[PDB]
């Protein structure tokens, strides 16, 4: 049964350095594009990356780009987010998200509907 | 007979295509089905057959009944380039890729030496390798473009640094070629590029020889 289980994050002062991990079970990462969404309170959620199957390409978010990295290791069957320069308007709970199109990519970016699956979600807090 | 090769605006254009390559290129990364001696267990429409291939139902679909009366119930190889998105079926599907098991298997692998032109000039060659006395052109394809893709970024998520390409393969006096390139347009079918395969062509891999034409842009 497909599993998502996010990891890391944590408390941090602004401008500091956070990571996030997903370890993925139950299906294979590599048919799969792979994002990171965050709901910040009292908001609707967020597109943050994705990544697609192979990890040739990347996009961001606006309000993350530059500070934000995704990667991923298909043999691991893991999705990571490398979070710098944090703000305080970075505060959320952190989805990993799976495209719901195993080998094929209709959107790029992909939309937030176009995945169909996410783990419980990891707290990412800059403490103001 | 043997196909004429490709006539002067025969193939599709790269720089025609406006949608994302990616769509292609995953057709032709390490994903792939490959299952030794196994036999078919169902089937849905009757130009295809069911192969429990953790195990996924795979759904391998023909040209015409000939063929999967042919196979239904033998033992068999299967290999190929297979696809999801609107896979019909009743999970994963692909086209043709089925070699008899029994009698078709080497000792020691056959390499088969693959000569790439660009702009007409060779300036590359490299081997694939399979088991099978006769193998599907699929499975020769597949092994072709996953190495060009690896090597010579044949395909990237958003085009390719090629403008045409066609793979052709020559047994003896007769030949016959694939286009390597999606058809014009912002959209790429998988399952209507992948048809081509459903014929179940194979070749003899000793005698079969594997030349690769691409042009740059």
């Amino acid at each position: 049964q497909v599993q998502l289980v996010e990891s890391g994050g944590g408390l941090v002062q602004p401008g500091g350095s956070l990571r996030l991990s997903c370890a993925a079970s139950g299906f294979a990462l590599s048919l799969y594009v792979m994002s990171w969404v965050r709901q910040a309170p009292g908001e609707g959620r967020e597109w943050v990356s994705s990544i697609n199957s192979g990890g040739s390409t990347t996009a961001y978010a606006d309000s993350v780009k530059g500070r934000f990295t995704i990667s991923r290791d298909n043999a691991k069957n893991t999705l990571y987010l490398q979070l710098n320069s944090l703000k305080t308007e970075d505060t959320a709970m952190y989805y990993c998200a799976k495209s719901k199109y195993p080998k094929y990519v209709p959107t790029w970016p992909p939309l937030l509907d176009e995945h169909d699956y996410w783990g419980q979600g990891i707290q990412v807090t800059v403490s103001s | 007979e043997s196909q004429p090769d490709p006539k002067p605006d025969e193939l599709h254009k790269s720089s025609k295509f406006t949608g994302l390559m990616e769509n292609m290129k995953v057709l032709y990364d390490d994903n792939h089905v490959s299952a030794i001696n196994v036999k078919s267990i169902d089937q849905f429409l009757y130009f295809d057959l069911i192969y429990s291939i953790n195990y996924d139902n795979v759904r391998v679909e023909f040209k015409n009944k000939d063929l999967a009366d042919k196979y239904k119930d033998k033992y068999v190889d299967v290999f190929g380039a297979n696809y999801y998105y609107q896979c019909y079926f009743s999970k994963t599907c692909m086209y043709g890729g089925v070699t008899e098991h029994n009698g078709n298997q080497l000792d020691k692998y056959r390499s088969i030496t693959v000569r790439v032109f660009e702009d007409g000039k060779n300036l590359l060659s490299f081997d694939v390798q399979t088991n099978k006395k006769k193998v599907t052109a699929q499975e020769l394809d597949y092994l072709t473009r996953h190495y060009l893709v690896k090597n010579k970024k044949l395909y990237e998520f958003n085009n390719s640094p090629y403008e045409t390409g066609y793979i052709k393969f020559i047994e003896n006096e007769n030949s016959f070629w694939y286009d390597m390139m999606p058809a014009p347009g912002d959209k790429f079918d998988q399952s209507k590029y992948l048809m081509m395969y459903n014929d179940n062509k194979m070749v003899d891999s000793k005698d079969v020889k594997i030349e690769v034409y691409l042009t740059t842009k």
